[PDB]
Order: C-alpha cells, then sequence, then structure tokens
C-alpha cells in the first residue's frame, strides 16, 4: 500500500517485472469480470436513465 | 496493452506503405517491432551504413515522427513520439485535404487565358481588361499575342476523381484517427519505450537504461510535456526398519 | 594419356592432414546430391575402420548419419523447400534479421525464382540492389501491398 | 598448386593462428587472387 | 537533407551566420577579416555608409 | 525554471545554468550553445504588453 514516486529508485532487476505485474493485473481484472445480478445492479440503477 | 496503441502503430504501418519508401516502411517496421535502438544494433539487423541511414532519418526526423534520444553511457536511441506524431498526421492530412479541395474550388472557375510568347499565364478578367476594340478576341500586353485559353475545364471533373479516390485510399487513416479522438493518448518518452524494450539482440552494445542527472536543468524540446510389486515395497519398508533400528 | 598423368597426379589419401581428408570428403558428400551410404566413404578414403575423422564426421551437424542404413547425408541451412515453408518460417520469424539467398540457395536451389515471384505478389519484405533487382536479406511482409496507393497520387504527396 | 598450399596454410597458422595476409603472401609467393579464395574457405 | 553526422551541421551553419554577418558588416570585433580576391576587403554596406564619402 | 548566464562570444551565444538545486551545490553550469531557433521561439513567446515595456 505505497503510492510509486519517481524519486525511489527502487531496484531495477526487479523493477523490470513492473509492465509484466500490471498485464497480470489486467489478466486478472479480465478474469474478475463476471455478470452482476439486476436485484443490486448498480449499473443497471444508473443505466435507468 | 491497449488495441487503440496497436491500431496506431498498424496505422503508422499502412500510411508508410501507402506514402513512403520500402527503406522507410522496414526501419518503422523494425523500430515498432522492437523498441529503443542503438544506431550499431540497426546495422547489425539490417546489414546497412550511415550513408543509407541518413536520408532515411533525416525524413523521419522532418515529419516529427520518431524522436531521436541520446545518452551517455553517447549512445543514440530512437522512439516514436505519439501525440507529435499524430498531430504531425493531423497537420499534414489537414493541409492534403484543403489544398486538394481549394484545387477542385480553383478548377471549377474557368479556366483563363495565356500568352505561350512570353509563356505567361492570364486570368479571365486580365483577358477582359485586354480585349481588342473588336470586343472578340483579347490581345497581349507585350508581345501583342492573341490570347489562348487555359486548358483546365475538362481537368475539373479528374481532380474531383483524384480528390474522391485518394479519399477512399486514405478513409482508413481517418477512421483510425476518428478512434485515437475518441481514445486518449499518453505521450511517448525514452524510458517508456524502456519500460517496453523488446530486444532484438542478445550481443547489442547499447545499455537500453535510463541514466538521469543530479544538478542539472537542462531544457530541450521534443521533450515537452506541459502379488509380486507388492513385495518390493515391504522390502522397501524392510530397508526403512533396518535403517530406523541403526538411528 | 590424361588418365595416365591424373593417376600419376592423384594425391595419396594419407593427406597431410586429417581435416584436409575430411574436407575432401565434405566435398564429396556435398557433389553428390543423395544421402551416400558408409560405403561410398570407403569408396572415396580408401580405408576401412571407423576413426577419429568418421567419428567427427558423425559428429558435424552438417553432414547426417542414418540409423537405419548407413546413409550419410548433407543437412543444408534450411529445410525450406516451398513457399509454404519459406512464408511459415517468416511469421515464425523472431526478429527482423534478414536472410541471404545463398544459404536458401543451400537446400533449395530454387528459391530465387520463388522470392521473385513472392516480391511480385507482395507477400515478403525482399531487399534488392541498386545495381539490378539482386534479392538479398528478406523480411514478412506484416503488412499489406507495397504497391498500394498510385505512381501520380504518391507522387503528389511528395509534392506535399 | 590446390591441395599442397592447402596442407602447406595448416602448417602455418599452427606455427602462429594470427598469421596475417602479408605474411601469408610471403609465405607463398603465389597467385594472390588464388590465394585469397583458399583462405577463407578454412579459416582467417 | 542527406546524412546529417553532426559534425559538419556546427560549422556549417556557423559558416552561413559568418558569412551574412560580413555582408551586413566588415568592421566587427577583429577576430575575422574575411576578405574577397584579391588582398582588399570586401567592403559591406557600413563600409560603404560610414563617414567622409560614404553615401551620406 | 532557472536562466543561465550568458557569455556573449564570437558570433553566437553560450548559457550557464548554475542553478543551484542539486543535492548539493549544483556546481554543474550547462555550458550550451543557445539556438537560434529556441531564441526565435521564445522571442515569438513574448507578450505585447512586454514589447511596449521593452520598447518595440
Amino acid at each position: 500500500g505505497e503510492k510509486i514516486m519517481q524519486n525511489d529508485r527502487g531496484d531495477v532487476i526487479i523493477d523490470r517485472y513492473l509492465t509484466l505485474d500490471q498485464e497480470f493485473d489486467r489478466k486478472d481484472d479480465d478474469m474478475l469480470l463476471h455478470p452482476v445480478k439486476k436485484i443490486i445492479d448498480l449499473d443497471g440503477n444508473i443505466q435507468d436513465d | 496493452d491497449r488495441p487503440i496503441d496497436d491500431i496506431v502503430k498498424n496505422l503508422l504501418k499502412f500510411v508508410v506503405r501507402g506514402f513512403y519508401g520500402g527503406s522507410f516502411v522496414l526501419v518503422l517496421d523494425a523500430i515498432l517491432f522492437h523498441s529503443v535502438l542503438a544506431e550499431d544494433d540497426l546495422k547489425q539487423l539490417l546489414s546497412i551504413n550511415k550513408t543509407e541511414l541518413g536520408p532515411l532519418i533525416a525524413r523521419l526526423r522532418s515529419d516529427r515522427l520518431i524522436s531521436i534520444h541520446k545518452q551517455r553511457e553517447e549512445r543514440v536511441y530512437y522512439y516514436v513520439k505519439y501525440p507529435h506524431a499524430i498531430d504531425a498526421i493531423k497537420w499534414k492530412v489537414h493541409q492534403v485535404v484543403q489544398r486538394l479541395k481549394d484545387d477542385l474550388d480553383k478548377n471549377s472557375e474557368p479556366n483563363g487565358y495565356m500568352c505561350p510568347i512570353c509563356l505567361t499565364k492570364y486570368t479571365q478578367l486580365e483577358a477582359v481588361q485586354l480585349l481588342n476594340f473588336d470586343r472578340t478576341e483579347f490581345l497581349c500586353s507585350l508581345c501583342d499575342e492573341p490570347l489562348v485559353e487555359d486548358d483546365s475545364g475538362k481537368k475539373n471533373k479528374e481532380k474531383q476523381d483524384k480528390l474522391n479516390r485518394l479519399m477512399d485510399q486514405i478513409q482508413p487513416i481517418i477512421d483510425s484517427l476518428k478512434k485515437i479522438d475518441d481514445s486518449r493518448i499518453e505521450e511517448n518518452t525514452f524510458e517508456i519505450a524502456l519500460a517496453r524494450l523488446i530486444p532484438p539482440q542478445n550481443q547489442s552494445h547499447a545499455a537500453y537504461t535510463y541514466n538521469p542527472k543530479k544538478g542539472s536543468t537542462m531544457f530541450r524540446p521534443g521533450d515537452s510535456a506541459p502379488e509380486e510389486r507388492e513385495n518390493e515395497k515391504t522390502l522397501n519398508d524392510y530397508y526403512a526398519a533396518l535403517a530406523k533400528k541403526q538411528a | 594419356i590424361a588418365a595416365a598423368a591424373l593417376q600419376a597426379n592423384q594425391t595419396d589419401i594419407s593427406k597431410s592432414h586429417d581435416s584436409s581428408k575430411l574436407l575432401w570428403a565434405t566435398e564429396y558428400i556435398q557433389k553428390k546430391g543423395k544421402p551416400v551410404l558408409v560405403n561410398e566413404l570407403l569408396d572415396y578414403l580408401s580405408m576401412k575402420k571407423d576413426d577419429k575423422v568418421i567419428e567427427l564426421l558423425k559428429k558435424l551437424d552438417r553432414i547426417e548419419f542414418d540409423p537405419k542404413k548407413g546413409t550419410f547425408k548433407y543437412l543444408s541451412t534450411y529445410d525450406v523447400h516451398s513457399p509454404s515453408e519459406l512464408l511459415k518460417l517468416l511469421r515464425s520469424q523472431v526478429t527482423f534479421k534478414g536472410i541471404s539467398c545463398k544459404d536458401l540457395k543451400d537446400g533449395w536451389p530454387q528459391c530465387d525464382e520463388t522470392i521473385n515471384q513472392l516480391e511480385e505478389d507482395s507477400k515478403i519484405l525482399v531487399l534488392r540492389t541498386k545495381k539490378d533487382k539482386t534479392p538479398r536479406y528478406v523480411w514478412y511482409n506484416s503488412g499489406g501491398n507495397l504497391k498500394c496507393i498510385d505512381e501520380e497520387f504518391v507522387k503528389m504527396w511528395e509534392n506535399v | 598448386p590446390k591441395k599442397e598450399i592447402l596442407d602447406y596454410l595448416f602448417k602455418l597458422f599452427d606455427e602462429y593462428d594470427y598469421w596475417s595476409l602479408k605474411g601469408l603472401k610471403e609465405r607463398t609467393r603465389q597467385p594472390e587472387a588464388h590465394l585469397k579464395e583458399c583462405l577463407d574457405k578454412v579459416a582467417t | 537533407h542527406n546524412g546529417a553526422p553532426h559534425h559538419a551541421i556546427e560549422e556549417a551553419e556557423s559558416l552561413l551566420q559568418f558569412h551574412v554577418a560580413t555582408y551586413m558588416d566588415n568592421d566587427i570585433a577583429g577576430q575575422p577579416q574575411a576578405l574577397q580576391k584579391s588582398g582588399r576587403p570586401v567592403k559591406s554596406i557600413r563600409a560603404r555608409l560610414k563617414g567622409k564619402e560614404g553615401r551620406i | 525554471n532557472t536562466q543561465p548566464t550568458i557569455r556573449k562570444d564570437g558570433l553566437k551565444l553560450v548559457g550557464s545554468w548554475k542553478k543551484d538545486r542539486a543535492t548539493g551545490d549544483a556546481d554543474e553550469p550547462e555550458l550550451r550553445v543557445l539556438s537560434t531557433e529556441e531564441i526565435l521561439n521564445i522571442f515569438k513567446h513574448i507578450s505585447v504588453k512586454d514589447f511596449t515595456s521593452l520598447g518595440f
């Protein structure tokens, strides 16, 4: 839970995996997507009008 | 990543394939297929020279397509500045569109005249002020030559058709521009291309890393973002029982 | 009498170097268009036993022993002799390194004509010289046709 | 004299692995185009 | 426009700026003189307009 | 941003941004020859207002 900062240099060897972790995040979010019940669907609620 | 970036890359491929040389096609395809590259790595990959490289790189700088990066490790790298590139493309297509539209508008006008002795064109109004006393034809002021009409009236439909078919050819670029305007663009940097480094070689001389400087304020343009088998088992247990006995 | 002169000038197989013997053997393999058996070697170099030379010839990647029969076959640079295989190779490319026509002629001597007709098909990215259209390093046509926009429109574009 | 100079080259680079062209030329006294096409066929 | 190795550019533009500076004036701080054939230096516009019968 | 200290020299202009904003004293003056192009651009980026103040 730390905001990234360009003042921090990090470790280059570990931070090469940054975009790999990013595309892992994208793939995982893709996996995590699922249809929602209309009884609680705020997307349907905001798509009322 | 985002498919709109992929559309941008394929747009660049289509644009160069339709408007530039094969060498430009190869260079831009290679540097998109890879990332920021050193010059000697390009010479290794394409087996080329600085003599051949010069005009192509110069033209790519002229169209503001690929920003050139230099750093000391001096090692020279190259990356496509996306917003400056698309703004240059938009400006060029806008200029082409306005140019050809005004060409068609001007070609819809009366063609005019010329005096072929002095090889000087004459407008319709210049013909009007240069008429004879007979109110029939027009005589030149210097060569005193009867004015002969310009030949562009049949060219009006030809330029219209060239405009139409050129718009048809350029239409995928227009659609990609529309999708780009739908999208929101993040500006390319050298270190951004470093984050998407695509190494061609395992023997490249260049250290494709960014090494920043402290105590420096150097500002420059182009950088701006404001059973049997059971037995052996039981014999295995026989060995283990004997092994635990001595222990 | 020419045959007698050639027989007198025929250097014995006991050359100064086993490398020279193996070089002449690789010449004999390359000049034959078929996988030649070990008896062909026993014909060419007049010795019978398995040698360090024969063992290193087996160890050669370009010279492949046949465990089934013994037919030593020359192994080329590329096992591509069809444009379908050539396009599959080009699509299977991992970097933008081009490929010379010479080692492609090795194994596939009728590859240059195929390259020419593929370029006329605009299915490749060939490199040709300026003296003449002499094909060189090639790449896969990742995009559409190279001959895309007509010459007058490209001309007025260059005017732009 | 292809085969003789071929074996002779093998002793020569055995004498010195960085054998130069000029050192090769004085060790041959032969047609140079014939000399150059022999050298690259085996080594540098 | 052709291959620019970025080490002729600087002196080429310096020469261009030098020569237009010379054409404007040849009475500058004495690092150049910029004479033509023959040994008489080229007169620039300041030399044409200076005192004692230069145009004024 | 920080400004240099311009040294007039020859027929061109060099800068020196001491800028004093390192982790230390920043004793790195950017000895950079200012391009005529960038001077032109930054002169294009002046106010009318500012012209009148400067006497243009």
